């Protein structure tokens, strides 16, 4: 009744197709329990969002570096951006860790206690700060009212999962082609279209 | 999955969780901090 | 300079031993190239030896007639002089040992209040063990509060043959 | 009673009952016993009450010291400068302090075990005025501002006391990794907020990244 | 009728038994005038491996 990850196979019992981006691919039986599934879905959503932001940033700075700007490549970016900076390391590390502790702790307690942070505790915010779904918050993180329609919200959730999976699969590819060619991803893309027959993953010495 | 996580609570939880944790903790302490014969007071 | 000992900072045997080890380690440096992995390993071992001798010394640690550091253990005798650090800080072991004992005793009592507490011993209740492990930081307070209430012992319910 | 320390999923057991400054913070479940809870609240009250006087004695004098009104030393060496003066006793302050402090500490101790146990045949003529109202809350000691009808003033007292305790711990730790005063370490934090930080100024966490 | 209530936990008072000063559940009490009619059952096994034994009426005490 739905397209599966392996045409002809049978999906598991705990994967009916009601989840966002469900395809029936789970061979190691992970997320079989309801609580484990509740944790795994949020882990996938947070990984998809962080992967989409990181891949977009890497492509942006790489395209800007190929255009002519003073942007370093995605790899070794933190090395040459810290030598000429007034923000000290350690202090910057713990500043980032301190802000992320507050945000991630509120998000974690929202998962264990669904709809709990929106009780006027954090500076008096009752309507917002309470999630609508599992890993889909609302109220403040939805400026445009695009979540108040299930017919479009379901399709938009599907688009988010299918784009995040491709983005994280692309991020894994960023490390591999960098470690195999020592060049920028936009430099590897432009070099592949310049010679699609000669240059490829098999004519670069490494990975043979 | 419930049977695998309940299998992981018999002998690994006591012989490979604690043993690996305690051994790794003492070893990393003796690796980053070299040989300690006093309270360095 | 107590119990007839002398500070490790003014002992000839301490320096003699230091030079002995620095020499036996340096004798192995000639058998290798000045820029390879065995040379780097021998250099790291030499640096650790020099640091250890410097760290062991100038810290109140004193040796006696052989260059080997001796340890003062009597409280009062180790408190009147700067020797409290060498062994009088027994409270570190007492804290970790009491932590282990309190966590195990809390797991035995709580697990016994359940039907058949046996299979709970061979198959640990990991969420209960992890919760009880991070809840026993203030173990001496729980021990003194569990002693005054009489909930630490039993009156006369023991398998005895006396 | 008052807002929980966390927004959710943290329900305590023995914190449901009404108490001064009740925020529901007890992760180790130390105050489960009622008698131990009743003793721990008195300990918290005494610790906060003395930490408040200590933090004001340090901070209020440090304000005038950093501005330039007085020439008094800082708190970490105020002891090393009191006794070198010509008119200052030897180390007998500790003994007279122990004796004169134990005398009233035992009165406060016997009052907790038996509340209001100050019979007529104990003192000279003020043997009746030492009858406290509650444990840790006496009446004849304080003269004004206490015949009101609403008790949440004690919440301000407990909140100020908790903030004072945390402040003294910061005084002892900041002056242990930098060797300066509290306002001396505060004034430098206003100049360079990213350089003088516990993660990188003092040797607090081992950060060795000097590439 | 003469022994304790069936199903009630009791305490053994035999000074030479493996369950001395222990607590055991009474399974049945015989009414034939035998020497040891109160039959009890304990959670923990003895050195031999059995877990039940029968005691008399005088060597059976109520729990605490
Ligand atoms: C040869 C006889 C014999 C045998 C086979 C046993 C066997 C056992 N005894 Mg026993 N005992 C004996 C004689 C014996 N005893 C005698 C003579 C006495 C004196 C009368 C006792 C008194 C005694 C007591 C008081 C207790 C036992 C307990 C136990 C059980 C211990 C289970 C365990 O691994 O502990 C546990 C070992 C651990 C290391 C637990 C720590 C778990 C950590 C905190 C979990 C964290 C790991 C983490 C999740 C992993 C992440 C790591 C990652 C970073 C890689 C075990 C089945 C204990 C029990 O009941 O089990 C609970 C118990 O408390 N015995
Ligand atoms: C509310 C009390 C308080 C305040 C206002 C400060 C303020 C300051 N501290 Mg300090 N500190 C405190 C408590 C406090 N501390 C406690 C309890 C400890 C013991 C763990 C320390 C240990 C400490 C060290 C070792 C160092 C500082 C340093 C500093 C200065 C730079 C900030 C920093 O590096 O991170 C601060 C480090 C902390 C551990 C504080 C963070 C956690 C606290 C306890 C939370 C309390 C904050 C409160 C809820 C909200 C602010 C209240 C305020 C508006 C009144 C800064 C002016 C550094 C310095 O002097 O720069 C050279 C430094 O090296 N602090
Ligand atoms: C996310 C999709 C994606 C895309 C669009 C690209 C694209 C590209 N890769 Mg790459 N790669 C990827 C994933 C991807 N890769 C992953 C996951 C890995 C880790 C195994 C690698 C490892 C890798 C290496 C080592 C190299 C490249 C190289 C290249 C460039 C030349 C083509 C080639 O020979 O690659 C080889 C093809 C593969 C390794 C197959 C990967 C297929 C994955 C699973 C994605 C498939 C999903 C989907 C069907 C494709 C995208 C759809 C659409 C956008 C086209 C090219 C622009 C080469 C280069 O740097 O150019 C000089 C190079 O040497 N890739
Ligand atoms: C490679 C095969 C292998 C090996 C080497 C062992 C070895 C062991 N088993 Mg295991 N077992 C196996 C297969 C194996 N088993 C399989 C296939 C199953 C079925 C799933 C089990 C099920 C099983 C159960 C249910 C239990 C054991 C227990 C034990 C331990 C004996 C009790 C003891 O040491 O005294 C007892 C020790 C004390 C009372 C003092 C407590 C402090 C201890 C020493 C700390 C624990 C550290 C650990 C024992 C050392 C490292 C373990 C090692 C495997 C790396 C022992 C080390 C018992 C156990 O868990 O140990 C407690 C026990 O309860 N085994
Ligand atoms: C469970 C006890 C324990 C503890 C407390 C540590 C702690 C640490 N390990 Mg480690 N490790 C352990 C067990 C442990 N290890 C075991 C059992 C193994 C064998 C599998 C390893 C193998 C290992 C390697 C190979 C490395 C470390 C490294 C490190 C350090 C950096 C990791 C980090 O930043 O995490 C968080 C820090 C919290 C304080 C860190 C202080 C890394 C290191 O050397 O640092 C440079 C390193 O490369 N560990
Ligand atoms: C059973 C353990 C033990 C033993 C064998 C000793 C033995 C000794 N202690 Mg001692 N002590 C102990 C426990 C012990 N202590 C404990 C638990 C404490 C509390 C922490 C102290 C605190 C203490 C102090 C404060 C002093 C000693 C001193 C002494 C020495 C002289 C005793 C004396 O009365 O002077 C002579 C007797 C003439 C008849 C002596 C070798 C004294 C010392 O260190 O010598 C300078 C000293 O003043 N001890
Ligand atoms: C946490 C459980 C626990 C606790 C609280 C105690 C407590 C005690 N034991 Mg004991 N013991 C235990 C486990 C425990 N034991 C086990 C597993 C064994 C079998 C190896 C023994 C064998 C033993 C002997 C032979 C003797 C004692 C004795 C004593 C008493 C003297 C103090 C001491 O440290 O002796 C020493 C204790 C040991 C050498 C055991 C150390 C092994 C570790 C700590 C046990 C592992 C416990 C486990 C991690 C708990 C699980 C945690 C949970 C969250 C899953 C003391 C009340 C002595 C006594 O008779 O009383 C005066 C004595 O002679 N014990
Ligand atoms: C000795 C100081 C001290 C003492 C005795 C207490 C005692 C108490 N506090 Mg408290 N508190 C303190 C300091 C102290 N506090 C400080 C400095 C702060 C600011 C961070 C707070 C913030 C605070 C809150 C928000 C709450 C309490 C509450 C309570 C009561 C709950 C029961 C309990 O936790 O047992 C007593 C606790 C102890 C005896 C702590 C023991 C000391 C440990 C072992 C060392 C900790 C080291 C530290 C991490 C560094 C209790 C009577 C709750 C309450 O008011 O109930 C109505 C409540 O919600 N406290
Ligand atoms: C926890 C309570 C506490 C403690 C233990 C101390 C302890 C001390 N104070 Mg202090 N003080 C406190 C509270 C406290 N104070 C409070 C609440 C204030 C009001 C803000 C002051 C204001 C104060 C001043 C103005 C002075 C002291 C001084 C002193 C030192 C000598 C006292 C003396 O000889 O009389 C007074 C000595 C005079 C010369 C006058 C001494 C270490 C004196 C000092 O040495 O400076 C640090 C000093 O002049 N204190
Ligand atoms: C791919 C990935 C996960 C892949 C997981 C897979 C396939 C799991 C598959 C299965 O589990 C199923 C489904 C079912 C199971 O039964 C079986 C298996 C088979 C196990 C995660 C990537 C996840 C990737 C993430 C989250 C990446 C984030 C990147 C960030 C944040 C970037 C930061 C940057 O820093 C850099 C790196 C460089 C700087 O120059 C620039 C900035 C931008 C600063």
């Amino acid at each position: 009744d739905r397209p599966l990850w392996s045409p002809g196979s049978e999906p598991p019992a705990w994967l009916d197709g009601s989840l966002a981006g469900d395809y029936g691919f789970d061979p190691l039986h992970l997320s079989e329990e309801p609580e484990m599934r509740k944790w795994m879905v949020q882990a996938e959503l947070v990984h998809c969002r962080w992967a989409m932001l990181g891949v977009a940033g890497i492509l942006f700075t790489s395209i800007g570096a190929k255009a002519g700007g003073n942007f370093p490549d995605w790899y070794d970016a933190g090395k040459e951006l810290q030598k000429n900076s007034d923000i000290p390391l350690g202090s910057l590390i713990f500043t980032e860790l301190l802000l992320f502790g507050w945000v991630e702790t509120k998000r974690l307690y929202d998962l264990r206690n669904p709809g709990s942070q929106g009780d006027g505790s954090f500076l008096g915010i009752t309507d917002g700060l309470k999630g609508k779904e599992n890993g889909y918050p609302g109220g403040l993180f939805d400026p445009m009212g695009m979540s108040k329609n299930e017919a479009s919200f379901k399709e938009a959730k599907q688009k988010e999962v299918k784009n995040g999976r491709l983005a994280m699969l692309a991020f894994v590819g960023f490390i591999a082609q960098h470690h195999a060619t020592h060049k920028s991803p936009i430099d590897n893309l432009l070099d592949h279209v310049a010679d699609p027959f000669h240059v490829t993953f098999a004519t670069n010495g490494v990975s043979i | 999955m419930k049977d695998f996580t309940t299998y992981l609570s018999t002998a690994p939880v006591v012989g490979l969780g604690w043993a690996i944790f305690t051994s790794g903790l003492l070893i990393e302490i003796n690796r980053f901090f070299p040989d300690p014969l006093v309270f360095s007071f | 300079d107590i119990a007839g000992l002398t500070p490790c900072s003014e002992s000839k045997a301490y320096n003699k031993l230091e030079r002995k080890e620095l020499k036996v380690l340096d004798k192995r440096l000639k058998q290798y190239e000045p820029g390879s992995a065995p040379y780097l390993a021998l250099q790291a071992t030499k640096e650790r030896t020099e640091n250890r001798f410097k760290t062991y010394a100038k810290q109140g640690l004193l040796c006696g007639n052989d260059g080997l550091p001796h340890l003062i253990s009597d409280p009062g005798l180790a408190l009147r002089f700067n020797h409290a650090g060498e062994v009088f800080i027994t409270f570190g072991f007492l804290y970790v040992a009491g932590y282990i004992g309190h966590v195990g005793r809390q797991y035995i009592i709580l697990s016994k209040e359940d039907a058949k507490p046996t299979d709970k011993e061979i198959i640990l209740d990991v969420p209960l063990a992890l919760k009880l492990a991070f809840q026993g930081w203030a173990w001496p307070l729980a021990s003194i509060q569990e002693l005054r209430n009489g909930s630490l012992l039993e009156k006369d319910e023991n398998i005895t043959v006396s | 009673d008052r807002p929980l320390w966390y927004p959710g999923a943290t329900p305590p057991a023995h914190l449901d009952g009404s108490m001064l400054g009740d925020y529901g913070f007890d992760p180790l479940r130390l105050g489960t016993n009622p008698d131990r809870m009743k003793w721990f609240r008195e300990a918290e009250l005494t610790n906060g009450r003395w930490a408040m006087a200590a933090v004001v004695g340090i901070l209020f004098t440090d304000v005038f010291t950093s501005i330039g009104l007085v020439g008094l030393p800082k708190w970490w060496e105020a002891g090393a400068q009191t006794y070198p003066i010509d008119n200052q006793t030897l180390r007998t302050l500790a003994i007279i302090e122990f004796l004169l402090f134990g005398w009233v500490e035992t009165k406060r101790l016997y009052d907790l075990r038996n509340p209001g146990s100050q019979g007529d045949g104990s003192f000279l003529g003020i043997t009746d005025g030492l009858k406290g109202t509650e444990n840790g809350y006496p009446g004849g000691i304080f003269d004004p501002l206490g015949y009101s009808k609403t008790s949440p003033e004690k919440l301000d007292e407990l909140q100020n006391g908790r903030l004072a305790m945390l402040a003294f711990l910061g005084f002892a730790s900041t002056a242990a990794v930098n060797g300066q005063g509290p306002i001396e370490s505060l004034q430098t934090h206003l100049a360079d907020p990213f350089h003088v930080t516990f993660a990188t100024n003092g040797v607090s966490i081992p950060h060795f990244t000097e590439f | 009728e003469i022994g304790p209530k069936r199903g009630s936990l009791v305490k053994v008072l035999r000074p030479e038994s493996y369950w001395y000063n222990q607590v055991g559940k009474v399974v049945s009490v015989d009414q034939s005038g035998i020497r040891y009619p109160v039959v009890v059952r304990f959670e923990n096994q003895n050195y031999a491996g059995v877990s039940t034994n029968n005691y008399a009426l005088d060597e059976i005490e109520e729990v605490k």
